[PDB]
RNA sequence: CAGAGUGUAGCUUAACACAAAGCACCCAACUUACACUUAGGAGAUUUCAACUUAACUUGACCGCUCUGACCA
């Protein structure tokens, strides 16, 4: 009741977060950074998951926020070559680029050396690592074109 | 094809010892990155004092 | 109109500023496990235990009994330590445990409880049973 | 000012070209993973193809029922052959080279699979001290600059390093002797910077008496206790 | 024909019992408790007496929680108890754990179901 | 080097004895991953003499963090 001391016992909204409903990218201060991006380019699928996870738990052991994980599209590229005493391109072998990007925020100016440290450190081989900071271009590059929006704004061009 | 027992002990047996291989690593790791933040936290201190 | 609380109210100590960054729950156990102690603990409000607990003595309860037997925690420890070692260095415990097929002797087991746990299980059961509040008050 | 000398030390740190050899335990754990993954794997192309090829067989000397005739001119076992005789011509590098042979601690062609942190000897006092890179500070110039400038300074080297961060990763603060020892000067604060050597090394100048590179283990060798106990801090061997 | 404590439908777990076995799953232990429904514990048996833990390969297995079921179901005899209510969580029913010591506990005599209140 | 402090595994003012506890941690399955869950794995009283008690009391002892010496 309100007059009685026990009054908002009950109360359990203020301990949790107010999600009251594409996301705004934060920019770091002079001392943390922004919202980060690390890709993780490989020539293995496995080995470029398998890095994903240990740099996903690697965070939550060093309370950093993850901000989410996803993989970019898978990129196929042929390999063609010459014959010998010829002239003509054969194929050779098909080889796929897999990218695991994990989205993380709110590190530390002075932790960021430790933190790319450790990860630079434990990067297997065949493994491409890249931190880059998130911007808008990175998100958008995640969805599929639409050639039909670009038709219409070539009209106005 | 069926696993025999003893392949399959064997497979658990090594399971069992890569667990305690896994928290090694773990514990260097770990152990490292505490190394590294004594001593950069160390040093900013020391620096603060010498010419803040 | 309001009434300041008599005590420190529950979930004070939770610092919202750093809620994001605040550890939670994220289990149903842990939560569980947290509300039982909480429940357990007194307050000053009216609680359950308050209108259906028993009304037990404040003062401890007189022990009339003989007195406990000296053992030597530093030399039974050891020998203790001793025998899980033994115990887990057979290959075949390890397989037994391993495969779900291990047992313990019941009648081994309740040998060495009447000698260590029995006389304070049997004071706790009888106790429950009201033995001691009829029979000696 | 104050008493104390500042200097800014870089610690240069080679990252391993090559991946560490895989531990015994290690490798019997891969030998199950790629057993396992095999298990519960689907046939393949070059697997089907094999099985098909082995049933052809089987259908052209049982009977005489085969309606085609060119079929396949190579078989897939045959297939693997001229793929085994081309992995033998190709010869690999040498993981270990002429470096660890030689025990050749100035080139950055040993221990590849290690880290190799670099050293250069200073003369102090008529004395010869292994230290890391460093500098003293200067006004109008941060604490990480005065490293960056210790990498210029090096004798003929077109290096490139990358720092991490601006903050230091650790400190050293020793006093001078008491022979020399004045309230002006009392001693001097060393202060480490850590940087990934990209591209570059030393001319041929002048190689054993100017840098050497050592990895961590092998580290005490050329550092005081003193010193060497503060170098092992912000230096991993993982 | 005593009373059974009705209510709390709202809420977990329910007090509607006489006796409840309440099993108690740590890190390095296991731990059943037969408990009235006012809070005394009846009779227990847990994995670090070393009556138990001298003949136990790991106290925190399957072969522990089923060990454990099988020297609690015989104190519940020589206890009198021979009735007691069992309340599990989705995931704890369907772990194998629990239901090698609920079989312990059948086994030895116990029934996980106490009888209904007689109301007339 | 000396002096000063400190003493259960990572944390803990867990340890009356019936007992070295609770949590954190590691592998596996599930999960894109994390998380939950299930099923597993590894752990400690520095050591010793003192009602033989004693992780606890006190000494020694070993280790450890600090103040200076020492230092390029």
């Amino acid at each position: 009741y309100k007059t009685k001391p026990t009054h908002g016992i009950g109360k359990y909204k203020h301990l949790i977060k107010a999600e009251e409903p594409v996301r705004a990218i934060n920019l770091g201060t002079d001392y943390e950074y922004g919202v980060l991006n690390i890709h993780l380019t490989a020539y293995d699928m496995t080995l470029a998951e398998s890095y994903a996870q240990y740099v996903h738990n690697l965070c939550n052991s060093l309370s950093i926020k993850v901000e989410e994980s996803y993989a970019m599209p898978t990129k196929t590229i042929e390999v063609l070559q010459l014959q010998d005493q010829g002239s003509k391109m054969l194929l050779d072998s098909v080889l796929t680029t897999h990218e695991r990007v994990v989205q993380i925020s709110g590190l530390s100016a002075t932790f960021a050396e430790i933190f790319l440290e450790i990860i630079q450190s434990s990067l297997p081989e065949g493994v491409r690592l890249s931190v880059k900071e998130h911007t808008e271009e990175d998100f958008k590059g995640r969805f599929k074109a639409r050639p039909e929006l670009e038709e219409l704004l070539a009209k106005l061009k | 094809v069926e696993l025999t027992f003893e392949e399959t002990e064997r497979r658990a047996l090594l399971l069992k010892k890569w667990s305690l291989y896994k928290q090694q690593e773990r514990k260097m790791e770990r152990d490292t990155i505490r190394a590294m933040l004594e001593a950069q936290q160390e040093a900013l201190e020391e620096l603060q004092l010498e010419s803040p | 109109r309001r009434t300041p609380p008599l005590g420190p109210m529950p979930n004070s100590d939770i610092d919202l500023s750093n809620l994001e960054r605040l550890e939670k729950y994220r289990s149903f156990d842990r939560y569980r496990r947290r509300a039982e102690q909480e429940a357990q603990a007194p307050h000053w409000w009216r609680t359950y235990r308050e209108y259906f607990g028993e009304k037990t003595d404040p003062k401890e309860k007189i022990d009339i009994g003989l007195p406990p037997p000296k053992v030597s925690r530093t030399q039974q420890l050891l020998e203790r330590k001793q025998a899980i070692q033994e115990l887990r260095a057979n290959v075949e415990e390890e397989r037994a445990a391993r495969l779900r097929t291990a047992s313990v002797p019941l009648d081994a087991v309740r040998a060495e409880w009447e000698r260590t746990c029995g006389p304070y299980h049997k004071q706790r059961l009888a106790e429950y049973y009201g033995l001691y509040r009829d029979l000696f008050h | 000012g104050s008493p104390w000398r500042l200097l800014g030390a870089l610690c240069l740190q080679r990252p391993p070209v090559v991946s560490k050899p895989l531990t015994p335990l290690q490798e019997e754990m891969a030998s199950l993973l790629q057993q396992i993954e095999i298990e519960r794997s689907l046939y393949s192309d070059h697997e089907l193809r094999a099985l098909d090829e082995n049933q052809r067989l089987a259908k052209k000397k049982a009977d005489l029922h085969d309606e085609e005739d060119e079929q396949d001119i190579l078989l897939a076992q045959d297939l693997e052959d001229m793929w085994e005789q081309k992995f033998l011509q190709f010869k690999l590098g040498a993981r270990i080279t002429e470096a660890d042979e030689k025990n050749d601690r100035t080139s950055l062609n040993r221990k590849l699979d290690r880290n190799l942190v670099l050293l250069v000897r200073e003369k102090f006092g008529d004395q010869d001290v292994w230290i890391l890179p460093q500098a003293e500070w200067q006004p109008g110039e941060t604490l990480r600059g005065t490293a960056e400038r210790t990498l210029a300074t090096l004798s003929e080297n077109n290096m490139e390093a990358k720092f991490l961060g601006n903050a230091p990763c650790g400190h050293y603060t020793f006093k001078f002797p008491q022979a020399m020892r004045t309230e002006s000067n009392l001693g001097a604060k060393v202060f480490f910077f850590k940087a990934l050597l990209l591209t570059g090394d030393f001319s041929q100048a002048g190689n054993k008496g100017h840098h050497v590179w050592v990895t961590k283990d092998e580290l005490g060798d050329y550092l005081k206790p003193k010193y060497l106990a503060q170098v092992r801090r912000f230096v991993s061997d993982l | 024909v005593a009373r059974k404590e009705r209510g709390w439908r709202t809420v977990f777990p329910s007090r509607e019992f006489w006796h409840r076995l309440r099993v108690i799953r740590t890190q390095h232990h296991v731990e059943a408790l037969v408990e009235h429904q006012n809070g005394k514990v009846v009779v227990s048996a847990s994995t670090r007496e070393w009556a138990i833990k001298k003949h136990l390969y790991s106290t925190r297995n399957v072969v522990a929680c089923e060990s454990i079921g099988r020297v609690l179901a015989q104190r519940c005899l020589e206890a009198g108890i021979n009735f007691m209510v069992y309340q599990p969580t989705p995931w704890e029913a369907a772990s194998d754990s629990m239901k090698r010591l609920q079989s312990a506990m059948t086994e030895g005599g116990v029934v996980l179901r106490e009888p209904q209140r007689i109301y007339e």
